[PDB]
């Protein structure tokens, strides 16, 4: 799909893909293109949860995680229009930043 | 409605900046229920909101003040600013374009409105002015180390930007005009906000435009001038010997409501006027001491003004 490239690190079950209204429980590490880590749920030892279709996360995450199956770990490379765009997130993400996330879909609730 | 694994805001803030982890800021911002508009101003509006049964303040910026949202979000995300007398940041989110800044909620409201609803005794007056001095000294002082912070000047200190906490102490809010400085690189980060300070509280050097804009120390002296004006507003409301003054903003008697830059420049620079000290303050030891402190914030020469740390120490001895 546009805006997000999915490179698999380890496979999921290949059959249980997130549906609209389901809660995705994931572990992630986010980095800028130069490898600078800006956020990681793995460092907090606390999985991150979001409801698919609610737009609680950037578009690249909604569309990238929807292509993953339960148990899958993948590297998502998200273009700036599918992330924080021209503004970025002041003090964390610069303008027009491509973001790289190592995401593991742990389970669906 | 509670699920196993759910965290409260306190747990999410315990962990990288002043607020929630980066991705968590958007998720939490987009899960808040707005409830009641508790303030409006040049900045836009502020609302009491709720997230999982917890109150938060949601500041929704006007289209005219987008650069203050950028600057305040930048500051709280790049500096770990966690102090009892500095408004706690939780999250910033962009969602027409809406710019949100979420912070702790202080149900007592601003000091400006608080001073109009009640009089103060020696206990509540000293708690207020000491807590403002403590927050201001924490902003001004640079801390070295990985648990440190650059020195920060506010540039818009005033009673409307100070919130009263449930315990009677205050916290300083609005870092949209703040400037940062670090001794290691002598780097001054002034930002790109065209906003200027509130006219009524502008120091003489800001009004006559002689302030040295590339000197961090100059911005600390502007904050000290404005602190002295806030001290005067608070002291007026402390009862002594059955007497108390009505709430008035600084320069109430010589400038109109919404004074212009020229109204202020004529009073403060041309005529070198300062707020008047009521005669009854000299009969009370606490007010006599505060009148002495106030005057030391109001010298025309900014270099003569005392530091936030010297104010805090003086207040700790009263
Ligand atoms: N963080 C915050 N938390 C809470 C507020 C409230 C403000 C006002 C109120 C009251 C109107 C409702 C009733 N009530 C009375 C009831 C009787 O008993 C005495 C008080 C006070 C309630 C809450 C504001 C902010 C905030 O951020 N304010 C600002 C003001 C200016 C700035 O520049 C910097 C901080 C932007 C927003």
């Amino acid at each position: 799909g546009p805006g997000v490239q999915v490179e698999t690190i380890s496979p999921g079950d290949g059959r249980t893909f997130p549906k609209r209204g389901q809660t995705c429980v994931v572990h992630y590490t986010g980095m800028l293109e130069d490898g600078k880590k800006f956020d990681s749920s793995r460092d907090r030892n606390k999985p991150f949860k979001f409801m698919l279709g609610k737009q609680e996360v950037i578009r690249g995450w909604e569309e990238g995680v929807a292509q993953m199956s339960v148990g899958q770990r993948a590297k998502l490379t998200i273009s700036p229009d599918y992330a924080y765009g021209a503004t970025g997130h002041p003090g964390i993400i610069p303008p027009h930043a491509t973001l790289v996330f190592d995401v593991e879909l742990l389970k669906l609730e | 409605t509670t699920n196993v694994g759910d965290s409260t805001l306190a747990d999410l803030l315990d962990h990288s900046g002043s607020g929630l982890p980066f991705l968590v800021q958007r998720t939490v911002a987009r899960q808040i229920t707005l409830l009641e508009c508790v303030g409006k101003g040049r900045y836009g509006e502020v609302w009491r909101g709720s997230w999982q049964g917890e109150n938060v303040a949601v500041k929704i910026f006007s289209s005219r003040d987008e650069k203050s949202w950028f600057r305040e979000t930048e500051l709280y995300n790049t500096v770990m600013l966690r102090h009892e007398n500095i408004l706690g940041f939780i999250a910033s989110d962009m969602t027409s374009t809406q710019l949100w800044l979420i912070t702790h909620y202080h149900e007592m409201g601003s000091l400006y409105d608080y001073l109009q609803l009640t009089t103060l005794d020696t206990v509540s007056c000293l708690r207020i002015v000491l807590s403002i001095a403590s927050g201001l000294a924490h902003l001004h002082i640079e801390i070295f180390g990985t648990q440190g912070k650059p020195a920060i000047a506010h540039r818009d200190l005033k009673s409307k930007n100070i919130l009263v906490k449930k315990n009677g102490q205050c916290c300083i809010a609005d870092l949209g005009l703040a400037v940062m400085h670090s001794q290691s690189t002598n780097q001054l980060d002034v930002g790109n906000n065209p906003r200027v300070g509130t006219k009524r509280y502008m120091a003489p050097e800001v009004l006559d435009e002689t302030i040295q804009v590339d000197c961090f120390d100059s911005y600390k002296r502007v904050d000290i001038w404005a602190f002295g004006l806030v001290l005067w507003e608070v002291a007026r409301r402390m009862v002594s010997n059955g007497i108390v003054e009505d709430y008035k903003p600084p320069f109430y008697d010589v400038v109109p409501n919404d004074p212009s830059f020229e109204d202020m420049r004529k009073v403060v620079c041309v005529d070198q006027q300062r707020p008047n000290i009521p005669n009854r303050w000299f009969s009370d030891p606490t007010l006599t001491s505060l009148a002495k402190l106030m005057k030391e914030c109001w010298y025309q020469n900014p270099s003569a003004r005392l530091t936030a740390l010297r104010i805090k120490k003086t207040l700790t001895k009263i």
